[PDB]
C-alpha cells in the first residue's frame, strides 16, 4: 500500500498510455504501486515514489499533467516509446528531479519560459518534435545541471545565449537541428564541458578563438555546419581534446601548429573543407593520434615524410588533395598504418609507392585510384603485401599485364583495376584468392578467354569460406561511368559479391562451370569477343540479380532455365547474335525492349518479327 | 571504378 497522492498520479499517467505494461493491469485494483513495473520507492520498496522508468515499452499515447503530482520523484524516463503532443507545464516544477529522460518519442510543441527543477543533473529531449527558442533559461534554476541532449529535433532560430550559466554543464548536444549564427560568446564560459556537440545545423562564422577558454574539451564536433576562417589556434589550451570533427565546413588555412602538436587527440577529422597549403603535423608530439582524415582539401606540396612517425596512426585518409611527387621513402617504417586511402591526389611513381608500402606490415586496405596517370603497372615480383585485404587502384590508365606478385596476397577480398589500360590475358591465379568476393577489371585490355579458376573460386561458392570484414572509418565510392551519381557504401561488406569483366577484349565461351557460383550478385561481361552459347547451366547462379551479356557475339538462343533465376532483376543480351523467342512470362517479362534488341529475338507469338 | 575522398 503506496501514498495516495502517488497512487493517484500513477494511475491517470498509465490511463492516457496503451499498452498497459505486465505489472500495470491490475493499476485500477491494486494498491501497491511500488511493486509495478518501472517503479521505485524510497525507504526500501515502501515509500514515495523516486523513480519512474519506462524506456522501450513501445507506450503510446500522450503525458499526463499529474505526473506533476509526484513529489518525491528523482528519475522520470520514458525514453524510446510512441509518447506524444505535449510535455505538461507541472513536470517543470517537480523539486526533487534530478534525471530526465524524454529522447526518442514523438513530443513536440515547446518548452515553458518558467522552468523551476533545482535538483536537475540531466535533461534529455533528444529525438522528438520541438521546434522553438533552445531552453537556455533553463540554468536559472537548475544550477546543478551536468547534461543538456537536444540533438534531434526541430529547433532553429539562433544559437541562442544562456547556456553559459549553467556553471556545471559537462556535455551539451544541439546536433541535427537548424540553428543559425555564430556560437553564442556565451558559451565560452563554460569551463567544465567535456562535450560540445553543434553538428549538422546552419551555423556559421568563425569558430571564436575564446574557445580555448573550455579547457575542459574531450570531444568537439563542429561537422557539417556553415563555419569559415581560419581554424582558430589555441589547442594548447584544450590538453584533454581527444575527439575534433570539423568536416564539411569551410575552414581555411592549414592545420594550426598547436593542433599539430597536441599530444591528446586521437582522430581528426577535417574532410571537405577549403584547407590548404603544405600539410605539418608534428608526429613527435602527436603521440596519441591513432585516426586522420583530410580528404577534400587543397593541402599540397609533397606527402609530409614526418607521418610515419606518427606511432599510433592506424587510419589515414588523404584523398583528393593537391599534393605532388613521390610517397616518401620513410613510409617504409609507417608500422601504425593499417588503411590508406590515397585517390585522386596526383601522386607519381607508382613503381615507388609500392616498392615503399609493401614494406607496412599492417596495411589491410590501400586505395590508389587516380593517381600515377598513364604510368605502367610494376610487374615486379619481389613485390609482396602479405596481409592485404583491399586493393583498389582504378582510373590510373595504368599499362601492363596482371601482376603476378599480387597472387601472394591471400586475404584479398576485393580488388579493382578496372579503367586501366592493362593487356594480355587474365591470369589463372586470380582464381586462386579463396576470400575475394569481388573483382573488377572492367574497362581494360584484357584478351584471352576467361580463365576457368574463376569458376571455383570460394568465396563465390560454397558458405565454408569465413573471414573478417576490413574496417576502415572511411567510406568508398562507386561510380559507374563518369557523369553517373556515385554509390556509397560505408562498409566493405556492402559491396554486392561481383564479377565484372566488361569492355574488354576477351573471347572464347561463356563456361558452363559459372553455374557454381551460387553466391555472385553480379556477372558482368558485356563489350567483349565473347562467342558460342548461352549455357543453360548459368540457371545455377542462385543469387544472381544482375547478368550483362550485352555487345558480345553469343549465338543460339535464350535458355529457358534462366526464369529460375529468382533474384534476377537486371538482365541484358542486348547486340548479340542470338535468335528464337524470348522465354515468356515470370522473370523475363519484366525486362525492358532494349535488354534484348540487335539480335534476332523475339516475344512469344511474334516469330519472325525482324 | 572505386574511388574514396
Ligand atoms: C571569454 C572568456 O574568457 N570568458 C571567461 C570564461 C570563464 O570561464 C568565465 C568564468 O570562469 O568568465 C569569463
Ligand atoms: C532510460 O532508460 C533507457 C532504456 O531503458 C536506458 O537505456 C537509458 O540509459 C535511460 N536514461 C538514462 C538517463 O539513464
Ligand atoms: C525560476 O523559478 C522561479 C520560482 O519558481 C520562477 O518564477 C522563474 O520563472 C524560474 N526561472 C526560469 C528562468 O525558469
Ligand atoms: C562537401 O561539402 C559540400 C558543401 O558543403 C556538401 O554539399 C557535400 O555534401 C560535401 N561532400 C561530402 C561527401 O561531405
Ligand atoms: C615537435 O614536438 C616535440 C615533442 O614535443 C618537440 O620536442 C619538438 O621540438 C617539436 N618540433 C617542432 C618542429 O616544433
Ligand atoms: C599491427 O597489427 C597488429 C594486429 O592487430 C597489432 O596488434 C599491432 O599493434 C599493430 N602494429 C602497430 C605498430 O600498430
Ligand atoms: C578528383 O580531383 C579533382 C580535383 O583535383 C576533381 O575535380 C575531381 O572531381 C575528383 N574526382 C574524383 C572522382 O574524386
Ligand atoms: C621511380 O621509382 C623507382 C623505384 O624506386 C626508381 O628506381 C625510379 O628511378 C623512379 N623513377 C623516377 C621517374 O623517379
Ligand atoms: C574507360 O576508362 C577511360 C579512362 O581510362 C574512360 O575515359 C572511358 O570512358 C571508360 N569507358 C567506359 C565506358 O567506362
Amino acid at each position: 500500500r503506496c501514498h495516495p497522492h502517488d497512487l493517484e498520479a500513477l494511475r491517470d499517467f498509465i490511463a492516457h498510455l496503451e499498452p498497459k505494461p505486465d505489472g500495470w493491469i491490475n493499476s485500477s485494483s491494486s494498491t501497491d504501486c511500488c511493486n509495478w513495473t518501472g517503479i521505485t520507492c524510497n525507504s526500501n520498496n515502501t515509500g514515495r515514489v523516486i523513480r519512474l522508468e519506462l524506456g522501450n515499452k513501445k507506450l503510446s499515447g500522450k503525458l499526463s499533467e499529474s505526473l506533476g503530482k509526484l513529489d518525491e520523484i528523482r528519475v522520470l524516463n520514458l525514453s524510446r516509446n510512441f509518447i506524444k503532443d505535449s510535455i505538461p507545464l507541472s513536470i517543470f516544477n517537480l523539486k526533487n528531479l534530478q534525471t530526465l529522460d524524454l529522447s526518442s518519442n514523438d513530443l513536440s510543441g515547446g518548452i515553458p519560459t518558467s522552468i523551476n527543477l533545482p535538483a536537475l543533473q540531466s535533461f534529455d529531449l533528444s529525438s522528438n518534435k520541438f521546434n522553438g527558442s533552445l531552453p537556455s533559461h533553463i540554468c536559472h534554476n537548475s544550477t546543478q545541471i551536468r547534461v543538456v541532449k537536444l540533438a534531434v529535433n526541430y529547433f532553429a532560430g539562433n544559437f541562442t545565449s544562456g547556456f553559459g550559466k549553467c556553471v556545471l554543464l559537462e556535455h551539451l548536444c544541439l546536433g541535427m537541428n537548424d540553428l543559425t549564427g555564430n556560437i553564442p560568446e556565451d558559451l565560452f564560459h563554460l569551463k567544465r564541458l567535456n562535450l560540445l556537440g553543434i553538428q549538422e545545423n546552419r551555423l556559421s562564422g568563425s569558430l571564436s578563438r575564446e574557445i580555448r577558454n573550455l579547457s575542459s574539451l574531450v570531444r568537439l564536433d563542429v561537422s557539417w555546419n556553415l563555419f569559415s576562417g581560419e581554424i582558430p589556434d589555441v589547442f594548447d589550451e584544450l590538453p584533454q581534446l581527444k575527439f575534433f570533427l570539423g568536416q564539411t565546413n569551410g575552414f581555411i588555412g592549414g592545420i594550426p601548429k598547436s593542433l599539430a602538436n597536441s599530444p591528446s587527440l586521437n582522430l581528426l577529422n577535417l574532410r571537405n573543407n577549403s584547407l590548404s597549403g603544405r600539410l605539418m603535423l608534428n608526429c613527435t608530439a602527436m603521440i596519441a593520434l591513432n585516426s586522420l582524415d583530410l580528404g577534400t582539401n587543397r593541402f599540397n606540396g609533397r606527402l609530409p615524410e614526418n607521418l610515419p612517425d606518427c606511432k599510433r596512426l592506424k587510419n589515414v585518409n588523404l584523398a583528393r588533395n593537391t599534393f605532388h611527387g613521390q610517397v616518401p621513402e620513410s613510409f617504409k617504417n609507417f608500422e601504425s598504418l593499417s588503411y590508406f586511402s590515397l585517390s585522386n591526389s596526383s601522386l607519381a611513381n607508382i613503381s615507388s609507392a609500392l616498392g615503399i608500402l609493401q614494406h607496412c606490415k599492417n596495411l589491410t586496405t590501400l586505395v590508389l585510384t587516380l593517381n600515377f596517370h598513364g604510368e605502367a603497372l610494376p610487374d615486379d615480383s619481389s613485390l609482396h603485401f602479405e596481409k592485404l585485404k583491399v586493393l583498389v587502384v582504378a582510373n590510373c590508365r595504368l599499362t601492363g599485364s596482371m601482376p603476378r606478385w599480387l597472387s601472394s596476397s591471400n586475404e584479398l577480398q576485393l580488388l579493382d583495376l578496372s579503367w586501366n589500360r592493362l593487356t594480355g590475358a587474365i591470369p589463372s591465379w586470380i582464381g586462386d584468392f579463396k576470400a575475394l568476393f569481388y573483382l573488377d577489371l572492367s574497362n581494360n585490355s584484357f584478351t584471352g578467354e576467361i580463365p576457368k579458376s574463376l569458376t571455383k573460386l570460394e568465396s563465390l561458392t560454397s558458405r565454408n569460406i569465413s573471414v573478417n570484414e576490413p574496417s576502415p572509418d572511411f567510406p568508398f565510392f562507386m561510380k559507374r561511368n563518369e557523369s553517373a551519381r556515385a554509390l556509397q557504401y560505408n562498409q566493405i561488406f556492402g559491396f554486392p559479391p561481383t564479377i565484372e569483366l566488361g569492355h574488354n577484349n576477351l573471347s572464347g565461351p561463356i563456361w558452363e562451370e559459372f553455374g557454381n557460383l551460387k553466391k555472385l550478385h553480379v556477372f558482368d561481361l558485356k563489350w567483349n569477343a565473347l562467342s558460342g552459347s548461352i549455357p543453360s547451366s548459368l540457371s545455377g547462379m542462385t543469387s544472381l540479380e544482375a547478368l550483362d551479356l550485352s555487345n558480345n557475339r553469343l549465338s543460339g538462343s535464350i535458355p529457358v532455365s534462366l526464369q529460375q533465376l529468382s533474384f534476377l532483376s537486371k538482365f541484358s543480351v542486348a547486340y548479340n547474335n542470338l535468335s528464337g523467342v524470348i522465354p515468356s512470362g515470370g522473370q523475363f517479362q519484366t525486362f525492358p525492349n532494349s535488354s534484348f534488341e540487335s539480335n534476332h529475338l523475339c516475344g512469344e507469338h511474334r516469330f519472325p518479327c525482324s | 571504378y572505386i574511388y574514396t575522398q
